[PDB]
Order: structure tokens, then C-alpha cells, then sequence
């Protein structure tokens, strides 16, 4: 249930209130309007291996 | 590290080399913003003077994407003790901002809980460095990474001749040939989430590298997080 069944559908940080599953996302990223991917906010953004 | 593959071009982008008056790296560090470094407050008597280069993936010619800083301020747990290591973690801010670009980029700060119940209990992380090939060979000139399974903390228990405290865990294997060594000590570990990687451990100590019935031990990130945060801000 929740944040146990593949993490709540949430890309990153899962947090589980009032039985209901609260994405968030590492800094430098901001919750999308599904309120659970993470889009960079900026260039290389944490945790991203490097392309160019 | 002993084992594992070299880190190709854009693939281990949070690497720092912590290194001596003679340009030569004693430990590793894990980038985590553009002012600061994660270590192991043991490596912080390696050496008198010291500081940190990042950007490197073969310490025998100039890519381009090199840049050395100095350290303004260390940042050492005061509970470390050089008896166990138990709180082996420091934290270094630098004289000048990193300027990231390829090969050089910080490694993500997760959430306890969500780290410890989701990131840790994932079959693997990864280990990488400059350090030994092998327990009494040569440091290596090209940066090497390592996928390390996590080991079960009663068996990690069980192996050990030294006491492993709540702020330490184990990862590696039983007898396969592959374990970080010497000189990687400092440096990241590090877990894979949905092509995002994120800060789980830092090198702390082995009895030797890769023998028989011996785990890699690492610092527990997940036990320091708020200590992390405050010593960012002061
Ligand atoms: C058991 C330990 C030790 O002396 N301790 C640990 C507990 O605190 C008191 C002293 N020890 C024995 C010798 C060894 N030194 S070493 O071979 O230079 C070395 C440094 C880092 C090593 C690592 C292997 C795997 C990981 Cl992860 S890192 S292998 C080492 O760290
Ligand atoms: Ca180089």
C-alpha cells in the first residue's frame, strides 16, 4: 500500500499522510503539476551523470 | 578499488580528490554543492596542508575539465574517535564556488526515512576512486567505480574483529575479488533511483581490501543528515 507499492508512483521522496501517498523532490528540483515527477530547476541539476 | 570498471566520460561527476603539498591524492570526497565537500574526518590527518581537485579521470594527462580549490573551513563530527572511527564524517567548504560541467556535478542528499527504507534496501550500491588495485599495490592513475551488493547487518557483524557501531554499515562481497581499499577512504557511495543517484555512504575502513569473510564498512549518511544540513549553513 501507498509508498510501499512501488514508491507511491512518486520519482523521488514518498511520504505517506492521512492514508495518502506525498511526493517531493531533492533540491534543485520542483514537483510537476501530476504532483509526482521532478523536473531541474537549472543546469546540472544533483545526481544526473553529465552529457555535455 | 579493487575490481570494477573505469568511470567513462560523464559518469561519476560528484568524484573529489583530496591531495597533498606534492599534488598527490591521500582520500577521496563527494560534491554536494558548489561550495561544499563531504569526507571522512580520518582522512583529515593524512595530511598538514591540503586541497581538493575535481573534474579528473586520469591523473597523467590534462582533459580539460580539471580545477583545483582550497579549503576556507573543515568541518569535523566533534564525536569521531580514532579508536572505532565511530562518527567518521567531515565536512570542507571552499575558498571559491565549483563551476560545474561535464565530469563535475554533486551527488544528491536524500530523505532519512525514505533513504533508509527505499535506498538501502536496494540490492546494490556504488563505490569509486583513485585509491589501491589491490591491498599492497599502487594507487590507480584512472578513476575506477564499483557495484558493491549491501550486506546483511547481523552477518556484517558476525565477519568483523572491530566493533561496527550504528553509524556504520557494510557492503561487498563474501569472497568475489572486488572491494574499495586504501586511498578511496572519504570518497562516495552512492545509490541508482530512476537515473538519479543519491548520497547513501562515505569510505571509512576495511580489515585490508577484498580477503575472504571481509565487508568494505562505510559511514552511515542517513544517521548525519541533520548535522549535514546545519554545517551547510554555518
Ligand atoms: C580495521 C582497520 C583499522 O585499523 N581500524 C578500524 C576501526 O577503527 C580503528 C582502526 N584497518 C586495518 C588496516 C586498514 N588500513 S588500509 O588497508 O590502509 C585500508 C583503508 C581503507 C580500506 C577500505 C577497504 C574497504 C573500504 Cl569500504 S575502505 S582498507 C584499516 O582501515
Ligand atoms: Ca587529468
Amino acid at each position: 500500500k501507498l509508498c510501499s507499492l512501488d514508491n507511491g508512483d512518486c520519482d523521488q521522496f514518498c511520504h505517506e499522510e492521512q492514508n495518502s501517498v506525498v511526493c517531493s523532490c531533492a533540491r534543485g528540483y520542483t514537483l510537476a503539476d501530476n504532483g509526482k515527477a521532478c523536473i531541474p530547476t537549472g543546469p546540472y541539476p544533483c545526481g544526473k551523470q553529465t552529457l555535455e | 578499488i579493487v575490481g570494477g570498471q573505469e568511470c567513462k566520460d560523464g559518469e561519476c561527476p560528484w568524484q573529489a580528490l583530496l591531495i597533498n603539498e606534492e599534488n598527490e591524492g591521500f582520500c577521496g570526497g563527494t560534491i554536494l554543492s558548489e561550495f561544499y565537500i563531504l569526507t571522512a574526518a580520518h582522512c583529515l590527518y593524512q595530511a598538514k596542508r591540503f586541497k581538493v581537485r575535481v573534474g579528473d579521470r586520469n591523473t597523467e594527462q590534462e582533459e580539460g575539465g580539471e580545477a583545483v580549490h582550497e579549503v576556507e573551513v573543515v568541518i569535523k563530527h566533534n564525536r569521531f574517535t580514532k579508536e572505532t572511527y565511530d562518527f567518521d564524517i567531515a565536512v570542507l567548504r571552499l575558498k571559491t564556488p565549483i563551476t560545474f560541467r561535464m565530469n563535475v556535478a554533486p551527488a544528491c542528499l536524500p530523505e532519512r526515512d525514505w533513504a533508509e527504507s527505499t535506498l538501502m534496501t536496494q540490492k546494490t550500491g556504488i563505490v569509486s576512486g583513485f585509491g589501491r588495485t589491490h591491498e599492497k599495490g599502487r594507487q590507480s592513475t584512472r578513476l575506477k567505480m564499483l557495484e558493491v551488493p549491501y550486506v546483511d547487518r547481523n552477518s556484517c557483524k558476525l565477519s568483523s574483529s572491530f566493533i561496527i557501531t550504528q553509524n556504520m554499515f557494510c557492503a561487498g562481497y563474501d569472497t568475489k575479488q572486488e572491494d574499495a581499499c586504501q586511498g578511496d577512504s572519504g570518497g562516495p557511495h552512492v545509490t541508482r533511483f530512476k537515473d538519479t543517484y543519491f548520497v547513501t555512504g562515505i569510505v571509512s575502513w576495511g580489515e585490508g581490501c577484498a580477503r575472504k569473510g571481509k565487508y568494505g564498512i562505510y559511514t552511515k549518511v542517513t544517521a548525519f543528515l541533520k548535522w549535514i544540513d546545519r554545517s551547510m549553513k554555518t
